[PDB]
RNA sequence: UUGACCUCGGAUCAGGUAGGAGGACCCGCUGAACUUAAGCAUAUCAAUAAGCGGAGGAAAAGAAACCAACAGGGAUUGCCCUAGUAACGGCGAGUGAAGCGGCAACAGCUCAAAUUUGAAAGCUGGCUUCGGCCCGCGUUGUAAUUUGGAGAGGAUGCUUU
RNA sequence: AAGCUCCUUCGACGAGUCGAGUAGUUUGGGAAUGCUGCUCAAAAUGGGAGGUAAAUUUCUUCUAAAGCUAAAUACCGGCCA
């Protein structure tokens, strides 16, 4: 709190992260997968697509009517 | 790392595969 | 029921909706990753243990080695062809061993292998 | 119960952890009679060569705090004195 | 007085203790040892099996090397390292053994005579870990043995057998199996009578 | 096998052969001074099963601790006291793990191996590369060590509920109060 | 050969460290002056 | 309770579950002992208790139930430790071939021979065994003598309140063909 | 009582004949030096990139 | 008077007589703080001061601990 | 006379490292009382507050000397119910888990015990023209092989970089 | 250098540690729930924990006293939003 206090009354400037994230939220590269990847459609979405099941386990709830990669 | 960590990943690398719908 | 410090011991959940957000969004950090390949690994079918639920099978931890053996798939290539090893179980049943090397096949049969480099 | 196929299991190593070694025994006999005996196994053998079994096994039994611990202590120190009176 | 250093006061009671306690046969074979002209013979056997030094070895390796820019029979030497000299003796390749009487922790080898004696291998206690660390090329070895020599030494190998065997074995098959120690000098012999005669005289 | 026959010969403890051996050396360890430089590993066997290597890095200290009771008992073992002690005189060096070595009536003597993790040997060296990581600091001191473990009941089963996993951790999860947002 | 010097000297150091150490007390020197000696240590002369 | 009572028996301590139960025979060997008590217990819950001759006569397993010892407060009654009790036995203890067997192995135990040194001199207190289910009630009174009114005994409960259900009794020490078996016992 | 008995040699009196372990030989012990053969083939490398 | 300057704190609390700072301890290698007094330990917290170097530490962090000169720099 | 080894020392020797701060969360040690109830005493507050020591971005735990009694399950961690149940308590005040089951996330490994013995094959330095030169550590054991639902050695034939 | 296969050959697994008695502390948990201190002090078809009235201690399930390891977990402090 003092630290912020001292930071708020000071005129040294604001040091703001930037968003970076450890790990990457989209496949990238020159492969099929990567430029057939849609970022925005979801994980179960882009496989359905793709013909290709991405969770191998039970299914935890209801999946979309179109969803194929629940098995 | 160690050599016979470096010969299993060698012999025996994470391969590239799918499963189809 | 309140002889103690529920007060400083009180925990709220209003962060639900954001660890499921976080939650999902790691997933696909994980596909992003293992793009082609399932996000998770092919878990064996057990029979749960005591008289109260023996009626029914769950997912089980990892396949054993003689049912590996008997589907065809080596020990050392399993796990790196995305399929859990159990090394603790034993089937002590042929109908868990059929079962679980019927599973087995048909991953095999629904698998798309890339050749190394 | 339900009635499954019973498979006969391969032999477990960590139930063959029962130990048959021949050269473990032969370390231990070895090292036995490098070392010699602490003073209540030299009681225990004065009560044996004097045929005071009985009072060596309860002396024993004071000593380790077992039955089973007291045979067996008792037995090894049997064997010490036949393979003793054997060589000399 | 004159005051002596900690050290040194400590190593010279050391020397009084180890004369002074009655010592468990297995450490009194240790004090007992073989004498300048049996050490004399098995030094010069080993001398003449003493193995490559690292130069030597680097040299060798490059003679090699080169020849082959531009068939061999087996090596003979002298065997170090207290694992190896054991897992030799146990199985029964080892034709002669010598182990240093000064090995500290000594646990590393009290048994090795008794195992020697148990396995039938030849064996001797030689003072000297450094003598024996000089022999090979280290600072200091616990055991060595001979395993294997030249026909042109196997005579010599043998002949050195029969001599360690008899004119050592024999006098420690005589004097092995008692305890050693209580070498009680007049200092401590007065010392005891004044002990013996302030205790069982009136009052314990 | 010299180092087996160690294991069984240190197994016969009240033997004769060990029990001169302990007196003298217990003599000696008490004219010498309570923490000190161990030049070499006085059970080896015990050293090189618990992990001692005859590397430039693993250094013994020995070390005396008054034994018996504060009629309180000190939850933590004479091992850790002696452990942390020893590890404070070497702040530099993160200790691997300690022994019993002798015992006497009014002491009891400990052997405690440790390894420098600036040590080049040591950084290149994988299976101690990991004590050369940051999260072991003061393994002694925050109960990471055999007798931490022992002391604070790391074990697995229904004898060990309440300590396993933490037992202030257990305590403070049993005794927090979850409310749901759909209650 | 015995060692029979140097027992000697080594316990005569250590009774000049006990006397030392004693001495310190000044009541342990007041009791070693007002000490009298014995004569089973005199023995040896014609008794 | 059981050991103060008996001057002529002496403790032992935790038995091995691994052991053999013959090797209870060699342990009385040991001691000179030609009658066990054996307390086995079951789950940390059920109480088995077994009496022998050693090394040959019968023994006898039971199903100990229903405890109370000398310690609660309910009881009033107190007796001289070691002196010799007078032992009594309902009529079903002569009547059923198993009860009679029963009895001479309690008798044995439970009686406190006539001339032992460690014994005290006045008998004060009564040991009952009763046959009231298909069970055996042991019971403990003090003898308490009062002046009649113009000297009769009273009596006060002092001690082991238990309740013991036949299970086997076997024709050797702790083995050999078994002579009796309840056909009957419910196991908690 | 003797305080310091001699020890009677019990096990060491008998002598066995076979060493202890009867595990196989292996065919390194036999052949020349795999690990000379490397080091030797790591010095031909050596000289002939100079 | 029995308090002088303290060196380390810069208060008016160094005893004279057992030479010991009542608030922040000197001549002990640790400064004197304690969990019963949380205005005391937000009097003397990091953040109450100047800031020399931990206030430059998060932009070296930002840019990644990263050394040299921009490329083409005079 | 000299030289090795062992042990113990000196150096502003060459190169390094620890202390303090912070402590929301984490790992240990230490450790109350106010309060409640009960003829009284244990109990409760609480294995909490205060005090001391030690880390990180998480810590800790962790790959069964586990749980079970079934058709068995299968490292650890957390959520839901199990459950205010079992259990211990003048069977007071009260205290109070866990297995199973649904889920989130999942990943397995390194040594000691074996002789490389046909070859210490291992490693720290510091002098470098950066290629290799020596000082040494080490056989009281540094590499490679192996870690018990294993393994080794031979033979054998495919398949691997 | 590595994986697998077969076998008229082998297969080493952690001690003042388990355990016994005892004192204190702790737990829902005297089969002591765990821990610590003191005394004594082990084994090798071994040891530990359970099941079981079933007729004897049969059966079941694991290998302790050496070590590493991300993720799901916590967060009134740090850089921000
Ligand atoms: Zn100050």
């Amino acid at each position: 709190r003092e630290l912020q206090k001292r930071k708020r009354r000071s005129s040294r400037p604001t040091i703001r992260m930037p968003n970076r994230r450890k790990k990457a939220l989209n496949p990238a590269g020159n492969n099929i997968i990567a430029k057939s990847w849609n970022k925005k459609e979801t994980l179960s979405q882009n496989y359905t697509r793709f013909g290709l099941v991405a969770k191998l386990g039970k299914a935890t709830g209801g999946t979309a009517p179109g969803n194929k990669a629940l098995l | 790392v160690l050599e016979k960590t470096k010969k299993r990943l060698t012999h025996f690398p994470q391969r590239k595969y799918a499963v189809k719908a | 029921h309140f002889r103690k410090h529920w007060q400083r011991r009180v925990r709220c959940h209003f962060d639900q909706p954001g660890k499921k957000v976080t939650r999902r969004l790691a997933r696909r950090a994980k596909a992003a990753a293992l793009a082609p390949r399932p996000v998770d690994k092919l878990r064996p079918i057990v029979r749960c243990p005591t008289v109260k639920y023996n009626r029914r099978t769950r997912l089980g931890r990892g396949f054993t080695l003689e049912e590996l053996k008997a589907a065809g798939i080596p020990r050392l290539l399993a796990p790196t062809i995305g399929i859990a090893v159990d090394h603790r179980r034993k089937n002590l049943s042929e109908e868990s061993l059929a079962a679980n090397v019927q599973r087995l096949k048909d991953y095999k049969a629904r698998l798309i292998l890339f050749p190394r480099k | 119960g339900h009635k499954t196929t019973r498979r006969v299991l391969k032999e477990r190593p960590s139930r063959r952890k029962g130990a048959q070694s021949k050269r473990t025994q032969f370390v231990r006999s070895l090292i036995r009679e490098v070392a010699g005996l602490a003073p209540y196994e030299r009681r225990v053998i004065e009560l044996l060569r004097n045929g005071k079994d009985k009072r060596a096994r309860k002396f024993s039994k004071k000593k380790l705090g077992t039955f089973g611990r007291a045979k067996r202590k008792c037995e090894e120190l049997q064997r010490i004195i036949a393979e003793s009176r054997r060589a000399h | 007085m004159v005051k002596w250093p900690e050290y040194i006061r400590l190593q010279r009671q050391k020397k009084i203790l180890r004369m002074r306690l009655k010592v468990p046969p297995a450490i009194a074979q240790f004090q007992y040892t073989l004498d300048k002209n049996l050490a004399a013979q098995a030094f010069k056997l080993l001398n003449k099996y003493r193995p490559e030094t690292k130069q030597e070895k680097k040299e060798r390796l490059l003679r090699e090397a080169t020849a082959i820019k531009e068939v061999s029979k087996k090596p003979y030497t002298v065997k170090y390292g207290l694992n190896h000299v054991v897992g030799l003796i146990e199985n029964k390749k080892a034709s002669l053994v010598l182990i240093a009487n000064d090995v500290d922790p000594i646990e590393l080898v009290v048994f090795l005579p008794a195992l020697c004696r148990k396995m039938g291998i030849p064996y001797a206690i030689i003072k000297g870990k450094a003598r024996l660390g000089t022999l090979v090329h280290k600072k200091t070895a616990a055991v060595v043995a001979i395993t294997e020599v030249r026909s042109e030494d196997k005579n010599e190998l043998a002949k050195l057998i029969s001599a360690v065997k008899e004119g050592y074995l024999e006098k420690v098959e005589d004097t092995r199996k008692r305890w050693g120690g209580g070498i009680m000098g007049f200092k401590a012999q007065k010392r005891e009578e004044k002990r013996k005669k302030s205790l069982e005289t009136a009052i314990k | 096998g010299a180092l087996k026959y160690l294991e069984e010969l240190s197994k016969k403890k009240q033997s004769d052969v060990v029990r001169f051996l302990l007196r003298v050396r217990c003599w000696e360890y008490r004219q010498l001074n309570v923490i000190h430089r161990a030049s070499r590993p006085s059970r080896p066997d015990k050293a090189r099963r618990l992990g001692y290597k005859a590397k430039q890095g693993y250094v013994i200290y020995r070390v005396r601790v008054r034994r018996g009771g504060r009629q309180l008992k000190y939850q933590r073992s004479l091992r850790a006291t002696a452990e942390e002690r020893v590890g404070r005189r070497c702040s530099n060096l993160r200790v691997l793990n300690s022994y019993w070595v002798n015992q006497d009536s009014t002491y009891k003597y400990y052997e405690v191996i440790l390894v420098d993790p600036n040590h080049k040997a040591i950084r290149r060296d994988p299976r101690i590369n990991w004590i050369c990581n940051p999260v072991h600091k003061h393994r002694e001191c925050r109960g990471l060590t055999s007798t931490g473990k022992k002391s604070r009941g790391l074990n697995k089963g229904h004898r060990f509920n309440k300590t396993r996993a933490g037992r202030r951790k257990t305590w403070k999860r049993h005794n927090t109060l979850s409310l749901w947002r759909y209650r | 050969e015995d060692g029979d010097q140097l027992e000697r000297e080594l316990d005569a150091m250590y009774e000049h460290y006990k006397e030392r150490k004693a001495s310190q007390d000044a009541k342990y020197r007041a009791k070693r002056a007002r000490q009298e000696v014995d004569d089973e240590e005199w023995e040896g002369l014609s008794a | 309770d059981l050991a103060s009572m008996l001057p002529h028996g002496r403790k032992d301590a935790k038995f091995d579950t691994k052991s053999r139960l013959y090797e209870l025979c060699e342990l009385a060997e040991l001691y000179n002992c030609n009658n066990v008590l054996f307390f086995e217990a079951r789950k940390g819950k059920d109480l088995y208790m077994w009496f022998s001759k050693v090394p040959n006569g019968p023994t006898v397993k039971f199903y100990a139930q229903n405890l109370h010892t000398m310690e609660e407060l309910h009881f009033q009654g107190n007796c001289l430790k070691g002196s010799r009790p007078i032992l009594s036995f309902d009529a079903a203890f002569e009547q059923e071939p198993y009860l009679k067997v029963i009895k001479e192995l309690f008798l044995h135990t439970f009686g406190v021979p006539q001339g032992h040194k460690k014994s005290k001199p006045f008998i004060d207190h009564v040991l009952s065994f009763s046959v009231a289910d298909g069970k055996i009630w042991v019971r403990n009174y003090e003898i308490r003598e009062v002046e009649k009114v113009k000297t009769d005994i009273n009596l006060i409960e002092i001690g082991p309140r238990f309740v013991l259900t036949p299970i086997i009794i076997q024709e050797g020490s702790f083995g050999g063909p078994i002579l009796y078996e309840n056909k009957r016992f419910i196991s908690p | 009582e003797d305080p310091y008995p001699d020890t009677v040699e019990w096990f060491t009196s008998v002598e066995e004949k076979m060493p202890l372990s009867a595990a196989p030989e292996p065919k390194r012990r036999f052949i020349p030096s795999k690990n000379e053969a490397k080091q030797i083939m790591k010095l031909v490398r050596a000289i002939r990139e100079g | 008077k029995t308090h002088g300057l303290c060196r380390r704190c810069g208060r008016r609390s160094l005893h004279n007589q057992k030479k010991v700072c009542a608030s922040c301890g000197y001549p002990a290698a640790k400064t004197r703080k304690y969990n019963w007094s949380e205005k005391a330990k937000r009097r003397k917290v990091t953040g109450t001061g100047r800031m020399r170097y931990l206030s430059t530490v998060p932009r070296r962090f930002k840019n990644g601990f990263r050394t040299g000169v921009p490329k083409g720099a005079r």
